C-alpha cells in the first residue's frame, strides 16, 4: 500500500527500492514582460532518485531544452520523470532493478505506473512521509552540476558520503532528512551550521563535511534547534516554554503528511 | 404476434418482459406473454416473491425458435426451454389465448423505448458474451461475474464482455505513454473499433447489453462495463461525429428509462462528472447532459 511511519523499517531491508522526487524537474523564474504581462523562464532541473538503503542517488539533470515548444509543462514534467525513471530501471542489470518505487507526490503514480507496465512485479507506491527532497538543490555540489549542465546528463552520487562505514542506513536516512528539512526551512542558517568551522572541510569526493561522530551529534542538535526556532518564528510560539515530547512531536510531525 | 407460454406459475414471482413487469401469485392461472413485437431481442426476467436474491432471466428472439417457460422444482427456478414441435407449440399457445390466460406485451403505438434501448443489440452477439451454445436463448443473473472481474471464478457461467483496462499494454503503445493515457483515441479507434469490434454498431450493442443487464438484474460487472465503454469514448479526442451523435441518443434513452429509485446504485458519479464536464466530449452529449441535469442533478 502506502509507505508510512508504521512500515518505516521496510526502507532499510534488503529489497531494492528507490524514492523518486519530481519537485525539482520543472523549475521556473516568474518575471514581468516589457508590456507588463508575466512570463516564465525555465531553469535546469533534476529528478531525485534515491536508494535509501545504500545512499545511491541517480540525479538525472533535466536541461531546459526538453521544454522547448512543449505545452502543459507541469503535466509533461511528471511524464518526463516517469519516462526517465523507466529508462533508468531498464538500464540497470536485472539483479539491481528495484522491487518497489516510492513516489513522494501522488501525482507521479499514474505516469510511473503507465511507463512501468513492462515491469508488473515492480510495485509503484505513494508515501505518507513528508520528505524534504525538494531541498536537494540546497546541496552546493548538486545545485552546481544541475546549473552548469548544457545537455541532459545523469550524475551518480552517494548522498551519505562514507557515513555507512560508521552508522546504519536507518540512522543515515534520519540524518539526511534532518539536514534536508533544516536546509528547506532556513537554507542560510543550515549552511552556516554546516560550513562554520573552517577546520572541518568537505572532501573532494563528498557532499557534506567530514564530521567526527561527536561533531555529527552537535550538528544534528543545531539542526533540530534551527527547525524548532523557525517553527516558533512562524507560529509566534515561545519555544523556550516547550517540553521534550512537544519538541520531538513538532520535528517529527513536519516529516509526516 | 410472437408468444412465450408458461406451463404454470407454481411460485409467486415478479415477471419482467423488457421494460415492463407484473406480479404473479403462487398457483395463479398464468400461462405466459403474447403479442411480443417481432424485430427485437427481448428479455424475460424473474424475481421470486419469497426470495429477492433469485433474480435471473433469459434473452431471446422469437425469430430463432419457439420458447416457453417451465418451473423446475429441483433447481427452484423458471427455465426457458425450446419446443422443436411447431404444431404442438401452436396448439398450446392457441388453447391459452382462447382461455385468455396470457398477458399482452403492453406496447404503446407511439413508444419506441425498447427499440431505442436495443437498436444495436443482436442475439448472435449476446450468445458470444453469454456462452451456452446448446440453447438459442441466453441466461443472465444478478451474480454472474465478468471475465474482467474474474481476473482481478467458474469460467462457464461468466459474462465475456470485451476487457477494457486504461492501464494495460493493450491501451498504451510503448513510446506513446502520455499521449495514449491522456487521449484514448488509439485504444478506442485502432484496438477496440478496428481491432476487436470491427465497427461502432457492435461496440454500441455490447454497451447497450451491459446497461440492460445492469438495470434488469442489478449485475454489478455489467454496470462496470457500461461505464467503461462510455468513458473510453468520452476520454478520446478523435471520435467520428456519427458515433458521438449516436452515443448521445443511446445514453439519453438509458437515463430516461433508469428507475429514479435505482439512480444511486446504477450511476457512477466519477465517470458521469468526468464524461459530461471534464472530457474531450464534455460538449458532444447535449441530450444526455440535459436529461442528467434535470433528472439526477444530485449526482452531478
Ligand atoms: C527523524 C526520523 N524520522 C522522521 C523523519 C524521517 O526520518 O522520515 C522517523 O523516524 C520517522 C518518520 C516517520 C515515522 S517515524
Amino acid at each position: 500500500g502506502a509507505m508510512n511511519s508504521s512500515n518505516y523499517a521496510e526502507l532499510f531491508n534488503n529489497d531494492i527500492k528507490l524514492f523518486v522526487d519530481d519537485t525539482n524537474v520543472y523549475r521556473v523564474t516568474v518575471h514581468k514582460t516589457f508590456e507588463g504581462n508575466v512570463a516564465t523562464k525555465a531553469i535546469n532541473g533534476c529528478i531525485f532518485t534515491l536508494n535509501p538503503k545504500t545512499g545511491h542517488l541517480f540525479l538525472k539533470i533535466i536541461h531546459t531544452s526538453v521544454w522547448a515548444g512543449q505545452k502543459r509543462l507541469s503535466q509533461l514534467a511528471k511524464w518526463k520523470t516517469a519516462e526517465e525513471v523507466s529508462a533508468l530501471v531498464r538500464s540497470l542489470p536485472k539483479e539491481e532493478q528495484p522491487k518497489q518505487i516510492i513516489v513522494t507526490r501522488k501525482a507521479m503514480l499514474d505516469p510511473l505506473e503507465v511507463h512501468m507496465l513492462d515491469f508488473p512485479n515492480i510495485a509503484i507506491r505513494p508515501t505518507e512521509l513528508r520528505l524534504p527532497f525538494s531541498a536537494a538543490m540546497s546541496i552546493d555540489k548538486l545545485s552546481d552540476v544541475v546549473m552548469k549542465a548544457t545537455e541532459p546528463q545523469m550524475v551518480l552520487f552517494n548522498i551519505y558520503d562514507d557515513w555507512l562505514d560508521r552508522i546504519s542506513s536507518y540512522t543515515a536516512f534520519s540524518r539526511l532528512t534532518l539536514l534536508l528539512r533544516a536546509l528547506k526551512t532556513n537554507e542560510e542558517s543550515a549552511k552556516m551550521i554546516l560550513l562554520s568551522d573552517p577546520t572541518i572541510t568537505i572532501k573532494s569526493y563528498h557532499l557534506w563535511p567530514s564530521f567526527t561522530d561527536e561533531q555529527w551529534i552537535t550538528i544534528e542538535s543545531q539542526m533540530r534547534d534551527l527547525i524548532l526556532t523557525e517553527y516558533g518564528r512562524k507560529y509566534n510560539v515561545n519555544i523556550s516554554a516547550l517540553t521534550q515530547t512537544e519538541i520531538k512531536d513538532i520535528i517529527l510531525g513536519q516529516n509526516i503528511k | 404476434m410472437n408468444t412465450v407460454p408458461f406451463t404454470s406459475a407454481p411460485i409467486e414471482v415478479t415477471i419482467g418482459i423488457d421494460q415492463y413487469s407484473f406480479n404473479v401469485k403462487e398457483n395463479q392461472p398464468f400461462h405466459g406473454i403474447k403479442d411480443i413485437p417481432i424485430g427485437h431481442v427481448h428479455v424475460i426476467h424473474f424475481q421470486h416473491a419469497d426470495n429477492s436474491s433469485m433474480r435471473y432471466g433469459y434473452w431471446f428472439d422469437c425469430r430463432m425458435g419457439n420458447f416457453y417457460i417451465q418451473y423446475d422444482p429441483k433447481d427452484g427456478l423458471y427455465k426457458m426451454m425450446e419446443e422443436r414441435d411447431g404444431a404442438k407449440f401452436e396448439n398450446i399457445v392457441h388453447n391459452f389465448k382462447e382461455r385468455q390466460m396470457m398477458v399482452s406485451y403492453p406496447k404503446i403505438d407511439e413508444d419506441d423505448t425498447w427499440y431505442n434501448l436495443t437498436e444495436f443489440v443482436q442475439m448472435d452477439k449476446i450468445r458470444k458474451i453469454v456462452r451456452k451454445d446448446e440453447n438459442q436463448f441466453s441466461y443472465v443473473d444478478s451474480s454472474m461475474t465478468t471475465v474482467q472481474e474474474n481476473e482481478l471464478s467458474d469460467p462457464a457461467h461468466s459474462l465475456n464482455y470485451t476487457v477494457i483496462n486504461f492501464k494495460s499494454r493493450e491501451a498504451i503503445r510503448p513510446g506513446h505513454e502520455m499521449e495514449d493515457f491522456l487521449d484514448k483515441s488509439y485504444y478506442l479507434n485502432t484496438v477496440m473499433l478496428q481491432g476487436i469490434f470491427k465497427n461502432s454498431s457492435n461496440y454500441f450493442g455490447e454497451l447497450q447489453f451491459a446497461f440492460l443487464n445492469a438495470m434488469f438484474f442489478g449485475n454489478y460487472g455489467s454496470s462496470l462495463q457500461w461505464h467503461a465503454m462510455i468513458e473510453l469514448i468520452c476520454s478520446s479526442a478523435t471520435v467520428p461525429k456519427h458515433m458521438l451523435d449516436k452515443l448521445d441518443e443511446i445514453l439519453y434513452y438509458q437515463i430516461k428509462t433508469l428507475p429514479e429509485q435505482y439512480s444511486d446504485i446504477l450511476l457512477n458519479e466519477r465517470v458521469w462528472n468526468i464524461c459530461l464536464y471534464s472530457s474531450f466530449q464534455k460538449n458532444s452529449l447535449h441530450n444526455t447532459e440535459k436529461i442528467m441535469e434535470n433528472k439526477y442533478p444530485e449526482l452531478l
